[PDB]
């Protein structure tokens, strides 16, 4: 899992 | 049966994938994969109780997501509060054989889910393809050490995020030897963060591993 931001 | 209909195959000329955490594309599908074709990863949150997040859909071959060909862009929200790492947001590039790419994000865990869908360019664009491919072989070397210095900068920003989370966790029974070390590491690994030498952000990361096995301990032995 790679990060996502908002 | 003299007559027939010319057998042809559509092809991704550019990778295809969204932007994560450091502004870097992650490939869902690689160049050159032929049509139709379905790839999917899961991604997570990169704060605790972050309650969406950003799916903006990139073609191209650079590695800064600002380089390369935006697609598309939209939110999954609703995400209800958890810790970072714990929502499960499986996104799918579907590109069907009418050349149309549809995403969707999906929350694993909730079910919860959104989509855009996205229309193949009318041809021709030859010009445009190669001038993508020649300006990601231009800047090959630069883009690498972006890709690297983000990629080092993520995973130190990993283990100071599960390294705090143990402190929290172990409480009162870290000693106060052992708290004083592991905070100062916690320190000094964030700074190096800020940094753009990968070498001291490593240095700093063995270092912050090094003075906190007490706390693996008890973080072991709840």
């Amino acid at each position: 899992n790679r990060l996502l931001l908002t | 049966h003299i007559e027939g209909r010319v057998l042809l195959l559509d092809v991704t000329p550019l990778s295809l994938g969204i932007e994560t955490m450091g502004g870097v594309m992650t490939t869902l599908i690689a160049k050159n994969t032929t049509i139709p074709t379905k790839h999917s990863q899961v991604f997570s949150t990169a704060e605790d109780n972050q309650s969406a997040v950003t799916i903006h859909v990139l073609q191209g071959e650079r590695k800064r997501a600002a380089d390369n060909k935006s697609l598309g862009q939209f939110n999954l929200d609703g995400i209800n509060p958890a810790p970072r790492g714990m929502p499960q947001i499986e996104v799918t590039f579907d590109i069907d054989a009418d050349g149309i790419l549809h995403v969707s994000a999906k929350d694993k865990n909730s079910g919860k889910e959104q989509k855009i869908t996205i229309k193949a360019s009318s041809g021709l664009n030859e010009d445009e393809i190669q001038k993508m491919v020649r300006d990601a072989e231009a800047n090959a070397e630069a883009d690498r050490k972006f890709e690297e210095l983000v990629q080092t900068r993520n995973q130190g920003d990993h283990l100071l995020h599960s390294t705090r989370k143990q402190v929290e966790e172990a409480g009162d029974k870290l000693p106060a030897d052992d708290k004083t070390a592991i905070e100062s590491a916690l320190t000094a690994l964030e700074t190096a963060l800020k940094g753009e030498d990968k070498a001291a952000i490593e240095a700093k990361m063995q270092e912050l591993a090094q003075v906190s096995q007490k706390l693996m301990e008890i973080a072991q032995q709840q």
